[PDB]
RNA sequence: GGGGGACCCUGAGUACCGUCGGUUGGAUAUCCGGCGGGAAGCUGGGAGGCAUCGGCUCCCAACCCUAAAUACGUCCCGAG
RNA sequence: GGUUGCACCGUCCGUCUUGAAACACGGGGCAGGGAGUUCGCGGCCGUGGCGAGGUUAAGGGGGUUAAGCCCCGUAGCCGC
RNA sequence: CAGUUCGCUCCCGUGACCCCGGGCUAGGGGUGAAAGGCCAAUCGAGGCCGGAGAUAGCUGGUUCCCGCCGAAUCAUCCCGCAGGAUGGCCUCCCCGGAGGUAGGCGGUGGGGUAGAGCACUGAUUGGAGGUGCAGGGGGCGAAAGCCCCCGGCCUCCUGUCAAACUCCGAACCCACCGCCGCCGUAGAUGGGGGGAGUAGGGUGGCGGUGUAAGCCGUCCACCGAGAGGGGAACAACCCAG
RNA sequence: CACAGGUCCCAGCUAGCCCGAAAGGGUUUGUACUGGGGCCGACGCCUGCCCAGUGCCGGUAUGUGAAGCCCGGGUACAACCGGGUGAAGCACCGGUAAACGGCGGGGGUAACUAUAACCCUCUUAAGGUAGCGAAAUUCCUUGUCGGUUAAAUGCCGACCU
RNA sequence: AGGCGUCGAAGCCCGGCCUCCGGGUCGGGUGGAGCCGUCCAUGAGACACCGCCCACUCCCCGCUGUGUGGCUAACCCCCGAAAGGGGGGACAGCGGUAGGUGGGCAGUUUGGCUGGGGCGGCACGCCUCCGAAAAGGUAUCGGAGGCGCCCUAAGGUCGGCUCAGGCGGGUCAGGAAUCCGCCGUAGAGUGCAAGGGCAAAAGCCGGCCUGACUGGACCCGUAACAGAGGCGGGUCCAGCCCCGAAAGGGUGGCCUAGCGAACCCCUGUGCCUCCCCGGUGGGGGCCAGGGAUGACAGAAAAGCUACCCUGGGGAUAACAGAGUCGUCUCGGGCGAGAGCCCAUAUCGACCCCGAGGCUUGCUACCUCGCUGUCGGCUCUUCCCAUCCUGGCCCUGCAGCAGGGGCCAAGGGUGGGGGUGUUCACCCAUUAAAGGGGAACGUGAGCUGGGUUUAGACCGUCGUGAGACAGGUCGGAUGCUA
């Protein structure tokens, strides 16, 4: 027999690879060493639309 | 068929007619120390398909009688001719 | 260069055992590898085609090197 | 000897097939090329040597332009 | 013009639109708005070289001349039925040394086919006699049983049968013996060794089967493997090898 | 074929599904309004019964159940024999059908004629509900009736065997 | 049969205790000297004493595991260049081994005969009768049947007896219970099919037995002639026995069916053997018996292909030709009759004999290294068993018409509706609107609607791939003579 779509997705071909170059970047917290025992204040500069996130992003 | 439990017949060891008791051979399982079983176990190991035929449901409707007659004077057993096929075998005191 | 000694030394996850896979004519008696165990060590140890006990015979592993007789012809001489 | 006429006779070649002129298959012409070979084991026959014995293998010596030629070689194999 | 082109006609033509340059996904793998479509004129597993001169019981081919002899398609076994093996039939060589028998006559035995027949087994038309015979139909009687018809069962007469019937029974065939004939010491009968081919047969007479054609066996005469002379041409028919 | 829409399944992240010999990796610069896996297929009205079978999921008191381990016999040692422990899986029990599928068959009636289901007997897990029906599904078949034609194996409407 | 007793005992009281609360064990104390059978009962007797146990349970020590809870220090996961911090945690991961699940992925198998193949059946292993042709042999998916067992007696022997059916006579008693007489060639029985054989028996009734045994030889059949593994059968020698007075018989069933190689394994028995020698455990070998291959002279084993491919086959089907004519079309012989009488104006039962090759079937003779199908259009030609036109005969022929038949093939035999249709049905005309042959004439003349590939839908069948001589939409027609 021939392969399934799920089987072919696991090989990482460009047909199934996520286009992670047109996105705004990963959304992760600042490293925990800054946050532990200290409080940091930030200012919101801009709110943008991330192409693939299903949620707006902010700087 | 009904068969006597004891019969007077020739004894090869006593070289005369004596009383013999009739007994049936019991089929023991294969011994693991025999050369054939050793070869079978050796060739079964490792990768590969099954190396021997596998008959399934192969048996005659009725089987021959494998009887041994034991002399009551010397205690040794022998055979009497070839086996015969009867579905019912009843040893009676007749 | 020869005799004697009562002292010392002679290779370890090795030999070997069980099991699994491969390989072999190697068959309960070939060799290699994995896994779990694993000694003696000179008052010592191994082999002798199933395993053990006694005798007898042969030998000293787990370190290393070694020409000649051999295999081939990208080439040469010579020959059919 | 070349061609042609007359009388009578004659339905091509190869092939499978019971059966081919076949409406069964291969067949435009010519020239060259083209198909039971080698080894090992065994059965048998034609001939020749020795003979209760037969025969050497690998190899060695002599000689030679040379691998030809001469002698040795009892391991082994078959037979008794 | 073209190993998918040309003309007329037709459809989309702001969108899931068309096209270009740079890249990635590689063969039991890729890719697929899913047709087993597409992956360089190749796709129900691409191409190139290698294994490799793969294998087949299947198809085709197999090269000079004369001389001698000269088949078979029938039995048993095989996942055997287009193929093999053991035999039968052919050919070549040798040993051994006196018998051999395809034809005929007579004899000693065996047989159950054709024909015929009913004596067994089973069928088969009518009639006559006997038997109440566990039968049925009526009349008939309290009840014990009668009277007939029909039916059944035996004997006889009458008219018919049999591949799975035989009280009988040929032609004919087979076994053995004696003789005639023929073959054989120029070596038969027989024995040993080498090499095969043959396992699709056909026509014709006979038997079973079938509406018939045909199918299946049997007989070994002819074609197969056979010229010449005839049946108008003809495989098989006649003469003839 | 695809499609927007409907519905079902798995997964709280070192997850679920998938590539690979391994190392590592795709989904993933992702986090249930998400990622992955089926089926139906705009829209309107609806989507009935069945878990006995085959699947899947949960449990598993009990039986069976390999190696290993332990006990007895045997072997001056083993091979070998008997027994105990015995996971998963089967056996067993329960849920599950927008999971694969299924949704029958005989007699007589209510004879205010004849003929229908109200009705009584085997029978299964249950006996096809709303719809549609000579249908791209109907063998008999060119079914029967009505319309279309002078003439209809067509087409349309209807009946339901 | 005594043992206990200052080596301190009955009879009194409470406490803890297990417990079928039956009723037993035990610390302390009033207590200061007695307690049980032995005797009989009890299927088995001593709470007389001395011993080992067996049934449940607990606890003290040591060993062993299984599960549970907790910990960090191996190991893992995150942050960070690092330092280090955090989270999980002896789990997970990894390595080895053991069982299950496992078309996700592979290698394979899915037999043969066959009046093509498939379905069916087994003619695929044996026995009897016919076929079968009077020695032997002889085939078909030829005809009629049986076997894959059973019997310790249904086997061996010896003695005695005679069966089935029928007739006549008998208490209940009758068609049929039991008994007497006669006829009675087997018309019965012999385990089971059929054939053969059996009457002082091979049948029936009794006595005694196990020869249904051991070691061997030769021969016949399967399988003629004419080769054979395995198997079956016959004639004997020896041993030990059975029956009988003896002769004589007995190596299963009166004869012909009831069954099976190699390798491996099990059992019996008594010998040989295992690498320098000896002992032990174990193994190997020789002889005998058994476990089965039914496709029965012996593979272990399911399907689709319409996406299909290859080698072939007219050894073999569909279209067409050929043979045949059961069937089909068309006639004939006889005459029961029906026709008011009257068989023959007309119809003609039951039977019997034919012609044609225009329907279908049967065979498998030519053609599978290709002879392109149905229908329609175009075009040519032929037959007569004549539909009309020409000429006649019979009539249950008044005329007009009809029914039946004869000669006659020059000419004609048309247009439309549904359907791919040929055909059949229907419509309006017409003198009539005939049936057939020509490779079911005619695709190097046409068209391509049906059929018969590759796409797709519905219904049914199948677990599935899929299939349907079931419908449905689409689906190529090459040419320089
Ligand atoms: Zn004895």
């Amino acid at each position: 027999g021939k392969s399934l779509i799920q089987q072919r997705r696991g090989k990482g071909s460009p047909t199934f690879k996520s286009p992670s170059h047109r996105f705004r970047g990963a959304v992760k917290y600042i490293p925990l060493n800054y946050t532990q025992e200290k409080t940091l204040r930030g200012v919101v500069e801009e709110i943008m639309h991330d192409p693939g996130r299903t949620a707006p992003v902010a700087r | 068929m009904k068969y006597p439990k004891q019969i007077r017949t020739y004894c090869p060891f006593c070289k005369k007619h004596t009383i013999h008791k009739v007994e049936r051979v019991k089929k023991r399982p294969r011994s693991e120390l025999s050369a054939g079983q050793r070869r079978f176990r050796r060739i079964l190991k490792g990768y590969g398909g099954f190396p021997r035929p596998k008959p399934e449901g192969r048996e005659k409707p009725v089987k021959k009688l494998d009887l041994r007659f034991r002399c009551t004077e010397c205690g040794k057993a022998h055979t009497r001719g070839r086996g015969f096929r009867v579905k019912k075998f009843e040893l009676v005191e007749g």
